[PDB]
């Protein structure tokens, strides 16, 4: 018995893929299929490029051996980064494993976006995640009724996004009216006046968030996205 | 002499091109053919020769673009080239489908994923996902579910319903113009092994 692949898988690599483009158009480029515009390499190398601002080596040519170099050196560069990348092989990536390519980016989103959280009163044997969603809790603190357990089905009526924002800046945020606002409604307030407002690029859909359990990391990569808004 | 005329190429079975044009007027001893994969410079060019007005290509490259021109040559040396004539192979069925990973969801689901053949040979049409139970020895022991993946941009398949503690061998080859590769394999025991995937 099979079935469609899981709509979380979907949602997190239109996440990632609206992520790894909000950086690569700093470098004048654009990524359309995560599955298939990163194999030959270039985009990888770009992409790490813009994130630590370093230069990168590049292997110029047409062929596979020459995508399999050109992707090493992404690998590579991670690896002694002291970035972890576990049971990932190059032609993994130049040939287009979509599941690995995911980890692949995921692994990028952690160590250069979520890794760099600091919460008051922290630990170092606490994950980044565990230290964002202290943050998410310190953050919402206060406001009635709200509660922030997870990364998943505690985002869903999206009254933890708009809080986080009011927060920040009560005067964009009538949290009187996300209280009596449907999820849906609640959520795309969020996410607009987020983007118009902060600068912080849609990554999520309203109606992929509404859901009973949202993709995680997903959530993560964006609640990531209104911390760096945030001083 | 001057240019051969009427550059005439066309794929011819496996791997190879038959390429011919009029001969110059005079009597030339013969052709120089230079041919290359479009997109390399004339320096990656081969050269070939040949006493008549036509030359197979061989051990070319499968569903693969070439440019080719070709020059007479005679009592006063090398004439000029001939226009260019651009030409592509036909398709050769692809390798195997990288190797297969495994996300499990749980004790009876799971999300299989490969990625395409290091030489596609051609453009992949479509994979079969064939998938059983398997006894002690590694064997089937009945009957393989067959799954055709009719898009060929998704690899990757969510299967459910499986049998707990109980070992399935799977396996997905690739499909392109020319038929069916070989198949990519691998043994899976899911109570055996959370989102990180497993790879045999």
């Amino acid at each position: 018995v099979i079935r469609i692949a899981d709509e979380r898988d979907r949602v997190q690599k239109k996440t990632f893929t609206k992520w790894v483009n909000k950086h690569l158009i700093k470098a004048q480029r654009h990524i359309s299929d995560l599955y298939e515009d990163l194999r030959d390499g270039h985009n990888l190398i770009s992409l790490l490029e813009v994130l630590s601002g370093d230069s990168l080596p590049r292997e110029k040519g047409r062929m596979r051996f020459h995508k399999l170099q050109n992707v090493q050196i992404a690998l590579d560069y991670l690896r002694h980064r002291q970035v972890k990348l576990v049971n990932i092989r190059n032609d993994d990536i130049a040939d287009g494993n979509p599941k690995l390519t995911l980890g692949l980016i995921w692994t990028i989103i952690l160590h250069f976006q979520i890794s760099d959280i600091q919460v008051s009163g922290q630990s170092e044997d606490m994950t980044a995640k565990e230290k964002l969603l202290l943050w998410s809790q310190r953050m919402v603190e206060g406001y009635q009724g709200l509660r922030c357990d997870n990364f998943t089905s505690s985002w869903r009526d999206g009254r933890l996004f708009n809080a986080i924002i009011h927060r920040h800046k009560p005067l964009l945020i009538d949290m009187n009216k996300v209280y009596r606002q449907t999820n849906l409604e609640n959520l795309d307030q969020a996410f607009s006046v987020a983007e118009r407002d902060l600068g912080v690029t849609r990554l999520l859909d309203p109606e992929d968030v509404d859901v009973p359990q949202p993709d995680e990391k997903s959530i993560i990569t964006y609640v990531s996205s209104l911390y760096d808004a945030m001083p | 002499l001057g240019a051969p005329q009427n550059p005439n190429a066309k794929a011819a079975g496996s791997r190879k091109i038959h390429f011919n044009w009029l001969p110059p007027s005079g009597k030339p001893m013969g052709y120089r053919v230079k041919y290359w994969i479009q997109g390399d410079s004339e320096s990656e060019a081969h050269l070939l020769d040949s006493k008549v007005p036509s030359v197979e290509l061989t051990n070319l490259y499968p569903y693969c673009d070439y440019e080719m021109k070709v020059c007479a040559y005679g009592a006063q040396g090398e004439g000029p080239y001939s226009s260019l004539v651009s030409c592509r192979t036909h398709q050769e069925v692809p390798s195997e489908p990288g190797r297969l990973a495994f996300n499990v969801v749980s004790s009876t689901v799971t999300q299989l994923s490969w990625a395409e053949p290091a030489e596609t040979n051609g453009e992949i049409t479509a994979y079969e996902v064939c998938y059983g139970l398997v006894n002690d020895d590694n064997r089937p022991i009945g009957p393989m579910k067959k799954v055709l993946v009719d898009n060929p941009k998704n690899r990757m398949l969510l299967i459910e319903n499986l049998r707990e503690s109980q070992p399935y061998r799977y396996t997905v080859k690739a499909r392109n113009g020319a038929g069916w590769g070989p198949e990519r394999e691998a043994i899976i025991n899911l109570a055996t092994q959370m989102s990180i995937p497993i790879i045999p």
